[PDB]
């Protein structure tokens, strides 16, 4: 039972830097029993080294595999947006045991993001429930703070967000925050309004609407 | 009466690969057991319906010395009822097998600096070997549903694999050198006793 | 094109079975290594089990006895009986060709089938419209109130990717998912170019298109 | 029956490079593996790497890491190997080895080898020899001719238009430090004929179309 | 890297001799030795692999033992066409094969000392700007044999090579020329030129010399 460790847990390096990525373990593996696996966001894993330093089928010149015994290195020389993934490797002893993965993030320019709010639709409202969207889009770091004011007293506890993973083009994030009410807590107030705080923002930015408007 | 060759095949130079496993038939001589209890440091000496004391004293018809090396992780597929690539695709013993398993730490041996491409074993086979089956095919197999004609590629896979032992591997990895007795009891007179 | 594609996931109680079905085209199945390899929300990759083209059989030890896997050699697919499942069980499972051993690894993979495990019932998502307001507009659909996962959504058929973000799903507090997509489109082609969302939930057999307009 | 046919003798510059070839035949080219075994003028064999057939698996000598480039032409049944920078101490008779194969284990020896191909290095280009007189000292003497700076092999020597060949020795030629071949012929003749017979040594050197014949007598 | 070496460095034999070569290892090679010969001017032919085990259509005669560091060749009845270098190599390291440096069989005759001759440069050469003396050691046997020179007794260095025959057939001698090669300025600034020859056949060294002039 050979156990093999990954690390460092996430490498974060701007494009066109060299990435380390080391996968070490318990016992003297040969080489050859040694595998690098790359999985992009939503793909299946794909095989991208095997006997610790032969690149397979497709993959570019820039993934080079290295290492023996108890150390084995990833090498992806000239680091591009599209390299954006988990590595896992991958060994066999008596059966085949996988890395813990290393995730490779992407570091770039500062991005502000592009703000936009959404009233809930005639359709939802119909429902008896309203649901209000407030969406950062394209922006850089992932921080981003998203405060929910409805006549500007500030909401919590009733929005939830979700994160896209980062582009694997630009390598920015997109954030949704959604502000969740009944159709009867809607239609009692007036201005609704998002107000984000981010890096790339002097000020922060608020986006608001009136309800009928 | 001279004594059984024993000493011809656990002293072997160089060991067969075990897809090619070395047999060699041994009768009309006498064989010492005793001394291979205490031969050297046999990681490994389980019998199989048949006592190792006992062995000292039973006759048999034919005796048959298998001989080859494996992986250290691989030895427990030397053994009646197992499974995996060296059971299943290189040396299988039988379900009511008679006999003995020996087998011993060969690294300072069997492997080389940079990895020895001297020990292979069968990675693919359509089907199971049967019990004392021996596969020296050299086909390429085909994986897929075209034909291969001796062309390796895709779905064509060279069935061999060489284990590349090196002296620095860790235990489970390294090259062991494995000795099966086999103790054939026909109605025939016996030809190989103990002593 | 050699390709391996999976079937057979989704919701599934507490205590039940499931098989999944991984129809190879491009390899024979009976003639390979073949694996499967789940991967559980927001964790790695675990190995589950492995038949042999002899018809050898092994299971990792935290599925050996509850799943069996197996084969049919006239329709090349592979399947994975998965019995008295539990919450250690929801994961996605990847069938691979190979055993990830050398001269013998994970190669090709399959697009992967997700289960489910949870006592909840099935339902259907209501979509609604992210109508764009009045450079570059913004619009998108909001898919809601939907279990299990997952959802697949398109805009135009597939014709509009560029700009596309569909946002993870989250966990709403009634046990329902919800997720939104969004594409930012030029201001100027609103009013000539039909915006529609394609949202499929395969789970309930939900297939919806929405037209998102202006108010 | 094996065989392995290499290219031709090279005569290179230092600083370009060589390819030398290995034709082989009468067995299954990819089964194999193709070693280049180098040997300097009077020194021992010298393993530069080797080849893989099938995959085209490559393992160099450390010295002649990235100077050395070993590929195989599968459609040919022919390997190569590609030798660059070239300097003075690369001058050896390079031969290509097959190996036992996969089936006996890659390198674990050479059962069969090329015929050899010789890979000068010189700044020298093609250039007549200079024939000197070793002159006999003032009952047997020695008289030669030094057949000094020529380039390449090989000059040929006779002594009076080969009526004399008992006792006659020409030497192997050495590679000076200027790159150039010097050799020496000598025989030993009765010290009471010096006088009287005439001793002439016939230098011919085809590479550049010379022929010098030099009277060797004694000096007065 | 592991390195070969082989004792002894040369060896005398007559046809019908036992003959023996041993071959050392700098570390342990467990079995991975192998035996070539070659002969003047054609390549290795492999003669023993595993270090005992014999090629197919190598005589029986040929034959190899050893394991670890010590290894040995053994030709029990050497025959006419056995005369040759013999090479020992390891391929206990795929990483980096390593050759013996060759041990070399000859015919074995009785001693023969040297006829030593010293050759002053031509006035020929003298105009051209380099001085080349030249010692020949003319049909003597075994091929040991040390020839230094000593221009107004002072040994030289760096500036002499010397070129052998082959063992001749019909006497089994051998010939050399050492030449030592001189700027013509550097000549021209002494006197005294000798070449001293040590060797087996001469019970005590011969000093052929001359004086730049005379
Ligand atoms: C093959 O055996 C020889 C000799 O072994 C002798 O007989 C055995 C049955 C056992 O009783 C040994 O103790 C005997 O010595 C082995 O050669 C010996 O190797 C060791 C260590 O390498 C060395 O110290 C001894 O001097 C060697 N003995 C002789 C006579 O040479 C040899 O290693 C065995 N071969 C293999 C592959 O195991
Ligand atoms: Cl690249
Ligand atoms: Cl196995
Ligand atoms: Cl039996
Ligand atoms: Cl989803």
């Amino acid at each position: 039972d050979v156990v093999m460790t990954q690390s460092p847990g996430t490498l974060s390096l701007s494009p066109g830097e060299r990435a380390t990525l080391s996968c070490r373990a318990s016992q003297s593996v040969p080489s050859s029993y040694l595998a690098w696996y790359q999985q992009k966001p939503g793909q299946a894993p794909r095989l991208l080294i095997y006997g610790a330093s032969t690149r397979a089928t497709g993959i570019p010149d820039r993934f080079s595999g290295s290492g023996s015994g108890t150390d084995f290195t990833l090498t992806i020389s000239r680091l591009e947006p599209e390299d954006f993934a988990v590595y896992y490797c991958q060994h066999y002893d008596t059966s085949p045991r996988f890395g813990g993965g290393t995730k490779v993030d992407i570091k770039r320019t500062v991005a502000a993001p592009s703000v936009f709010i959404f009233p809930p639709s005639d359709e939802q409202l119909k429902s008896g429930t309203a649901s209000v969207v407030c969406l950062l889009n394209n922006f850089y770091p992932r921080e981003a703070k998203v405060q929910w004011k409805v006549d500007n007293a500030l909401q919590s506890g009733n929005s939830q967000e979700s994160v896209t993973e980062q582009d694997s083009k630009d390598s920015t994030y997109s954030l949704s925050s959604t502000l969740t009410l009944s159709k009867a807590d809607y239609e009692k107030h007036k201005v609704y309004a998002c107000e984000v705080t981010h890096q790339g923002l002097s000020s922060p930015v608020t986006k608001s609407f009136n309800r009928g408007e | 009466t001279n004594l059984c060759p024993f000493g011809e095949v656990f002293n072997a130079t160089r060991f067969a690969s075990v897809y090619a496993w070395n047999r060699k038939r041994i009768s009309n001589c006498v064989a010492d057991y005793s001394v291979l209890y205490n031969s050297a440091s046999f990681s490994t000496f389980k019998c199989y319906g048949v006592s190792p004391t006992k062995l000292n004293d039973l006759c048999f018809t034919n005796v048959y010395a298998d001989s080859f090396v494996i992986r250290g992780d691989e030895v427990r597929q030397i053994a009646p009822g197992q499974t995996g690539k060296i059971a299943d695709y290189n040396y299988k013993l039988p379900d009511d097998f008679t006999g003995c398993v020996i087998a011993w730490n060969s690294n300072n041996l069997d492997s080389k600096v940079g990895g020895n491409y001297n020990y292979l074993y069968r990675l693919f086979r359509k089907s199971n070997l049967k019990p004392f089956e021996r596969d020296i095919s050299t086909e390429i197999y085909q994986a897929g549903s075209t034909p291969c004609n001796g062309v390796e590629g895709f779905n064509c896979y060279f069935p061999l694999q060489s284990y590349g032992f090196q002296p620095t591997n860790g235990v489970g990895y390294q090259p062991y050198r494995v000795v099966v007795l086999s103790f054939e009891l026909l109605h025939a007179p016996a030809t190989v006793c103990g002593k | 094109e050699v390709q391996l594609v999976e079937s057979g996931g989704g919701l599934i109680q507490p205590g039940g079975s499931l098989r999944l079905s991984c129809a190879a085209s491009g390899l024979t199945v009976s003639s390979n290594y073949m694996s499967w390899v789940r991967q559980a929300p927001g964790k790695g990759l675990e190995w589950v089990s492995v038949i042999y083209s002899g018809g050898s059989t092994f299971y990792a030890d935290s599925v050996k006895g509850r799943f069996t896997i197996s084969r049919d050699n006239s329709k090349n697919t592979l399947y994975l009986q998965m019995n008295s499942l539990g919450a250690e069980d929801t994961a996605v499972y990847y069938c691979a060709r190979g055993e990830g051993s050398p001269g013998n690894w994970f190669d090709p993979w399959g697009q992967g089938t997700l289960v489910t495990v949870s006592s909840a019932s099935t339902k259907g998502p209501s979509v609604f419209p992210l109508a764009p307001s009045s450079g570059t507009a913004a619009l998108g659909c909001l898919v809601k109130d939907y279990f299990p996962e997952p959802v697949t959504v398109s805009w135009n058929s597939g014709a509009l990717t560029s700009g596309v973000h569909t946002f993870p799903a989250v966990l709403q507090s009634s046990g329902l998912y919800s997720l939104s997509s969004v594409v930012t489109v030029p201001s100027s082609s609103l009013g000539t170019q039909t915006y529609i969302c394609n949202v499929n939930h395969k789970p309930s057999n939900t297939k919806v298109d929405k037209k998102v307009e202006p108010k």
